[PDB]
């Protein structure tokens, strides 16, 4: 739980002396391009559901075992709460974007995740390929303008693919 | 006569080491390369008539 | 010095001296003011030499003056001055003699090995000699910074 | 071992001439190059382990060599490999003061193939290596001495493959 | 932790919703503060050093009884005043970050969570740190709307502290 | 919609009968009904104070549920669910925990007993997250075991600690579980090292007077005429 | 192992092997199974052991975690953790062997060297190879300990 | 120089493993071996002598070799001869102890060939008395180390032909 | 005053404690 | 060179007699000690570069003779000064183990002080160094171990003085 604002507050607690000129640059031009990145989070999270389903959509036309019998996510509950996970992934990933900062991300959801996972005997290079296809379909929904002012959304491209990126690898 | 290691500022004889190694060069050989350079001649030939 | 290496070198072939190597020994006799030079230079701006080669040291090199690191406690920094004022001091031994006899004669034979024992980073010492160099050679013209600098490679070589 | 002096000395004495116009002219092409081959000498002489350091960091160390399974697992075959690039480096250097790659083919190339090939050491990372080894020598002591390295660098290559 | 931002996501979160529009508006909201913010926090932290100097000139014109009667607390000798001036600093650098955050969130968590217990067993009177503060509002010359922040912002301080 | 998974319980001394008898390592017990003078309810805010925060400051102190309680119209059951959703143990223990050691901890201190294994943990963490704290908070007071074991009208403790006959019946669980993990504090980054040993002054190091030394008779001398 | 050791020693000195090193193969034949235990105890808890271990190293010697130093960031710190995999295997190969000759020849040659070339400080590998000695001893018996902790003690005597 | 041991522990670390379970197997096979292996390598020092005598009076001596004309006339010859042959036992039974040919193919087989060729000694009279050697060992210390100094002595054929 | 021990001397060339100010002064 | 076993022998021998009870006595008490002796000859084994930096750094750092002017001034001095502690803690490990300073007087404190004395070395200050190089091991290997250390440590210091 740590935006980026109280991440130069912390880091110059622990230093001990007033924030410096060079991060207060750095924190204007983050105040300039903070525009484009709440509302990157909420263009993300309008189709939320569609990029959901696509990307489990996809998973499980890739590994037909999750929906054959004797698969992780076979019966119905099971299939219903891989849906739960992939939208909570993608849900605090959008909270992690909107902080501009990975710290909500391995925080609140990703840390015993992995953990979960391998207890629950569910497979984790199958959820990393779920997070990489959403993480695609997310900045494209996010990337690509119809009816939105031009303006320079290329920087969140860049930061939601680590954000994706960390969530994947931290699953395993 | 001593130990060699505090008269070497680096590993000063690897290439006749390393010929030795290989056996290109025999002992002897590798006894008269350690009697002709430098460090023995600033050792034992310097200070003596 | 050269005219010890030359004397030397002419002693094990039992001959005299060469021409060359006399002549040798004729330019550095020329060129001996300008080292003299190079010397006064080096010998006069020593506190900030030292200062600022230190300064800059633990800034690249903070972890020595860490916790853990060898010098640790205002006396490990300021012993290590010393060491650097050492090595400036045999840097300017070798610019007067012309050659780096004096250098490698005095404090670079064993220094790996008292290095070892002593616990200290031999690369941060290398360090320490390359900001040595870097606030000298800033503070000369030109052929001098390359004749002084010479000698402070030489001490960065024999480090590694 | 023979210079740029010495293999014309060599050349005009072969054919039994004196000197001629055109020795004079390549010996002044050799002064003229030989001053800035003093202080590339200097600058690489100044700087030789971490240019090592950088050629094996660039080139050899994630790969399967100093890795188990390779040639270059223990640490006797790490100091070994060291050793070999600050040799290449030390011969490659002097051959650029000579302006003559004599001395490579005399003290560097003489047997190395042979026990190479005894050895199992790889030919290709060596390569890889030394030429890892040449730009990095490019990039700090400059363009035109970069070349001069550059060449003799490639005569050991030519000479090892 | 009061940012904004944090709070909106702690909302979205304790309820479990998914972020929303009225989330949103706090962010353009932001700019309406952090648009002067960062301005004041670097005017504030230039300003910082002849403010703490003084403030404790205000505390010991305050309070002559703290310079004058020996005690571990009180500032008769060297080692005391330098304890002032490291805990007045230490207020305007929370002021700082809590200017720079947008809310009260670092300044309620570095210094106001444990004030009581400091100011009852080490004989700490919290009307020190009144004057203080009351200098450093009157002595800022903040202009416009970052100045107006800073009340809000340094009275909560003083409700804090009284 | 999804119910919890199904996880076995393990063997713990909760589950079990347990004759017990009144002495002092059974926790003295708080109890609205009775408390009925105005200090007594000091003590029992001061005892689920004593649970739920581990001695909260006067920070952290919430002056409305207290009020409230006083005047009697709030349940001390409500009592605990306002402290639990309240900011202050939001900020210390869901902030800086994952959701299972989360889970862990507010099975402790509400329930009053460890969880049976780390599976009941992952089981229970579906249910903060998607639902809030809100709502995982009220449905471990719903669950019948807080119930027959505390009920609507008792600070809950941590409930058969300690057998008879036992020098230590076990941690207390305020000992035992603390707000912060080694994860949180590697982020806060606390082990920077004391680094209050091996100074290595540079001082010349000092002899002991040989035999027949000058100084040997220095401190004699001293006290000599 | 003792054998090749052995007959090393019997082929240098040109004649056969003596009653007592035959004696010396054969207790050790029979105590194959106790150094059989001993490998496998360690082979067991190698994790535990690297993590205990490492960390105990960098609370000890901070410099080599501080910036500026060698194992500095997440890859640095894992391929020291992986340097101290290969010579808690090589401790085992040498449990197994009876003889301190395979880590010899597999990682003792040239450590100085090599760690000259990468900038390793050597006595802070001498200072992780002593944590996993005093680790590794306590886990065992200690007449198994007083096995292992001479190959490990001959490590750091090699290293230092 | 390897043993049964060492040529495990290098077949592991060169695929950069850890022992596994078939390596203790083929550990425990080598132990098993290595008891009767000590007892039978006693058995050899003890009457090394009498086998190499036995072996060159099996087969050497009335023949032209020990005769005149033959390589092995001279008394000088004949010294070099049984002191071959004591090499070719003592490096054997090394061998036998290590469970393992590479001494064999380390010290003996090195450039013995060459110096055979270079001197005209006779390849298979020597072969000859190895294998002559090799049942005269059979017969004194039994069957299953019978065939144990069989492949090594094999081994040392094998290397000279 | 006749002392029996060294005199109250200090700082010599190419010690430590010398160079312990400028130990100070740097980073 | 001759340890206990070596001297108890070569006084019977001197004799002429055979052992009698009390060098039976003398056997018996140096094979009860020989694994005391074992245990702190590894110990001390282990920790030799550190034992000869704690004695300099107890004794001879920080005072006038790592100053200049002093005979331990020069890197080479103090090189040379690392080799000669070196070579007191490994003969008095040798002296150890064989139970008897023979050793000591024979290849140490032979030529060491004309030596010493030629070349300008303190030995009151080596003699410091070498009682600082006994308490640091006397401090390693425990109480009896560390006075059977210090007995050939003060022979050392004996014979030096
Ligand atoms: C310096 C930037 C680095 C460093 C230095 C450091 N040096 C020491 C201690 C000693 N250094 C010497 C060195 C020399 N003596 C010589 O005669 C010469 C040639 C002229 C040299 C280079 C000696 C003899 C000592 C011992 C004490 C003495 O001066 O007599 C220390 C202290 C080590 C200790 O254990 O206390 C330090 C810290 N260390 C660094 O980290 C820098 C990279
Ligand atoms: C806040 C962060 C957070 C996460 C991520 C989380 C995950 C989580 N996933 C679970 C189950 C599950 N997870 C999956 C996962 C998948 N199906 C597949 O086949 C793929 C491999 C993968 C889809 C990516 C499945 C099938 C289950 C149901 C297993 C079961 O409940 O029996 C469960 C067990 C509870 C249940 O839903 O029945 C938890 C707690 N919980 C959290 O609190
Ligand atoms: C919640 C209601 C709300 C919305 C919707 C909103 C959007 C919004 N998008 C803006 C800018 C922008 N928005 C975009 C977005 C994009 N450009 C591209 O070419 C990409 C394809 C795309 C992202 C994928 C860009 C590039 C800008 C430029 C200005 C800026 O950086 O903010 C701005 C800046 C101020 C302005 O336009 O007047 C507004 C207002 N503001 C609001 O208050
Ligand atoms: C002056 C000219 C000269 C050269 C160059 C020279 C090389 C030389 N390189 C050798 C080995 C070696 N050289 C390498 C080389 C490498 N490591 C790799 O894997 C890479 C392919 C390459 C590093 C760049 C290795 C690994 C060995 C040792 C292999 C072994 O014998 O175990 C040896 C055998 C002895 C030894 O161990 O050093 C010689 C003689 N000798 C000379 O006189
Ligand atoms: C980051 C937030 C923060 C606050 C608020 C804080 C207060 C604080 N002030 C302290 C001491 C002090 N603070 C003062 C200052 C004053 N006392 C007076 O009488 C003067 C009127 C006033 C000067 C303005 C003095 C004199 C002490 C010394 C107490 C002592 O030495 O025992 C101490 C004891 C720590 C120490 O011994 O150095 C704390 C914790 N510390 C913090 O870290
Ligand atoms: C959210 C709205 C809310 C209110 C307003 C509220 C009032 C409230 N006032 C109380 C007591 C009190 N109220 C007063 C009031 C006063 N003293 C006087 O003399 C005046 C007549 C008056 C001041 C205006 C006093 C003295 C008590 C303490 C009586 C007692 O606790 O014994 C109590 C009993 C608990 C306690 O504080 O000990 C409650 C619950 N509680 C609430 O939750
Ligand atoms: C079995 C014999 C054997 C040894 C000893 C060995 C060492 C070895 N250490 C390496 C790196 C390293 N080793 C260290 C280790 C350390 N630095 C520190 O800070 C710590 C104090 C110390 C750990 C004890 C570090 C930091 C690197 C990376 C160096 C770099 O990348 O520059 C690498 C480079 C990566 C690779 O190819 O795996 C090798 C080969 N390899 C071997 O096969
Ligand atoms: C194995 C028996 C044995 C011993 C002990 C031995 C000692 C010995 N020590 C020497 C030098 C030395 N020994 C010292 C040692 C010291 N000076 C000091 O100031 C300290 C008090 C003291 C060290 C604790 C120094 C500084 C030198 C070098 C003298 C010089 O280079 O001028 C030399 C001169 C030649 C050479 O350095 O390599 C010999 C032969 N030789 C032997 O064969």
């Amino acid at each position: 739980m740590f935006d980026i604002f109280t991440r130069v507050v912390s880091q110059a607690d622990a230093r001990g002396e007033f924030i410096s000129s060079d991060k207060l640059e750095a924190l204007k031009k983050v105040v300039a391009e903070g525009t484009k990145r709440s509302d990157a989070v909420s263009r993300m999270t309008n189709n939320a559901s569609s990029i959901v389903t696509n990307a489990a959509r996809q998973l499980f036309a890739d590994q037909p075992q999750l929906i054959a019998p004797g698969g992780n996510a076979y019966t119905n509950r099971r299939m219903a709460a891989c849906l739960r996970d992939m939208e909570i992934i993608l849900r605090y990933v959008t909270y992690a974007t909107f902080t501009g900062d990975a710290s909500v991300l391995n925080d609140r959801c990703l840390n015993g995740l992995r953990e979960t996972y391998v207890a629950l005997g569910v497979p984790g290079a199958s959820v990393a390929a779920g997070v990489r296809a959403m993480g695609k379909a997310a900045v494209a929904i996010v990337m690509d303008p119809a009816g939105v002012t031009s303006g320079d959304c290329s920087s969140l491209q860049q930061e939601i693919e680590l954000y994706f990126e960390t969530a994947a690898k931290a699953v395993e | 006569e001593r130990d060699i290691e505090p008269y070497i500022v680096d590993a000063q004889f690897t290439a006749l080491e390393s010929k030795l190694g290989n056996r290109e060069i025999n002992m002897k050989e590798f006894i008269e390369g350690l009697g002709c350079s430098e460090l023995y001649q600033k050792e034992f030939y310097t200070p003596y008539p | 010095s050269i005219v010890t290496k030359s004397i030397v070198n002419a002693d094990a072939e039992a001959r005299y001296l060469s021409p060359g190597e006399l002549d040798r020994i004729k330019a550095f006799v020329t060129s001996g003011e300008s080292r003299l030079r190079i010397a006064e230079t080096l010998t006069g701006s020593r506190e900030r030499i030292i200062k600022s080669a230190g300064d800059a040291l633990f800034q690249k090199r903070p972890d020595v003056v860490s916790p853990g690191g060898n010098a640790y406690g205002e006396e490990m920094t300021a012993t290590c001055l010393r060491d650097m004022d050492y090595y400036l001091r045999l840097i300017t031994y070798g610019v007067v003699a012309g050659d780096v006899t004096p250098i490698e004669e005095i404090g670079l034979v064993g220094v790996r090995e008292m290095y070892k024992s002593l616990g200290t980073p031999v690369d941060a010492v290398a360090q320490a000699v390359r900001e040595m160099k870097a606030v000298a050679t800033g503070m000369m013209s030109g052929d001098d910074a390359a004749e002084a600098g010479a000698y402070f490679d030489y001490v960065i070589g024999a480090m590694e | 071992m023979q210079d740029a002096i010495t293999s014309v000395i060599n050349s005009a004495d072969v054919q039994g001439k004196y000197l001629d116009g055109s020795a004079m002219d390549k010996l002044k092409a050799y002064f003229t190059t030989g001053a800035l081959r003093v202080r590339a000498a200097s600058t690489i002489s100044a700087n030789a382990a971490a240019i090592v350091k950088e050629a094996v960091a660039k080139s050899l160390l994630y790969s399967d060599v100093t890795r188990p399974g390779g040639n270059m697992y223990t640490t006797r075959r790490y100091a070994a490999c060291i050793r070999d690039l600050d040799y290449y480096l030390r011969y490659a250097t002097y051959a650029m003061l000579a302006g003559d790659p004599s001395i490579l083919d005399e003290r560097v190339l003489n047997g190395l193939k042979e026990t190479y090939n005894s050895l199992g050491v790889p030919v290709g990372s060596t390569v890889q290596a030394i030429q890892a080894m040449k730009e990095v020598t490019a990039g700090l002591v400059g363009a035109d001495a970069g070349r001069e390295m550059g060449v003799y660098f490639d005569y050991i290559c030519s000479g090892l493959s | 932790m009061k940012t904004p931002l944090t709070e909106a996501v702690a909302l979205a979160d304790s309820q479990g919703r998914f972020l929303s529009n009225t989330e949103l508006q706090y962010l353009y909201g932001r700019l309406r503060q952090g648009a002067f913010a960062l301005e004041a926090a670097q005017t504030l932290t230039a300003k910082a050093d002849t403010l703490v100097n003084g403030a404790a000139q205000a505390v010991y014109s305050k309070f002559p009884y703290t310079t004058s009667t020996p005690g571990n607390n009180f500032a008769a000798d060297q080692r005391g005043k330098d304890k002032c001036a490291r805990d007045i600093g230490y207020y305007l650098r929370m002021v700082t970050y809590c200017l720079v955050a947008g809310g009260t969130g670092p300044m309620d968590e570095y210094l106001i969570a444990g004030v009581d217990e400091i100011n009852r067993t080490f004989d700490l009177s919290p009307s020190w740190y009144v004057e203080a503060l009351k200098h450093i509002k009157a002595n800022h010359g903040l202009t416009g709307d970052a100045a107006t922040e800073t009340n809000n912002y340094i009275d909560y301080a003083i409700n804090a502290l009284s | 919609t999804i119910p919890l998974l199904q996880y076995a319980p393990s063997s713990q001394n909760t589950r079990v009968a347990g004759y017990t008898v009144g002495g002092d390592e059974q926790p003295f017990v708080f109890t609205t009904d009775n408390v009925i003078s105005d200090s007594d309810f000091d003590v029992l805010i001061n005892a689920a104070y004593r649970q739920i925060f581990f001695h909260a400051f006067k920070c952290d102190r919430q002056q409305l549920l207290e009020s409230q309680l006083r005047n009697g119209q709030i349940t001390v059951r409500d009592f605990i669910r306002g402290l639990l959703l309240s900011e202050t143990f939001i900020d210390s223990f869901y902030n800086k925990n994952s959701n299972y050691r989360f889970v862990e901890q507010c099975i402790q201190r509400v329930l009053g007993r460890d969880p049976f294994s780390e599976q009941e943990k992952i089981a229970w963490s579906i249910v903060i997250c998607t639902k809030g704290l809100a709502a995982f908070v009220d449905q471990l007071l719903n669950t019948d075991e807080y119930m027959e074991n505390f009920g609507y009208d008792t600070v809950p403790y941590q409930r058969r600690r300690s057998l008879a006959s036992r020098e230590q019946g076990e941690i207390p669980f305020n000992i035992k579980s603390p707000r912060y993990d080694a994860y949180y504090r590697s982020q806060l980054g606390f082990p920077q090292v004391v680094w209050q040993n091996a100074v290595r002054r540079f001082r010349t190091p000092d002899r002991v007077p040989q035999a027949g030394d000058p100084a040997l008779f220095l401190n004699m001398a001293r006290s000599a005429q």
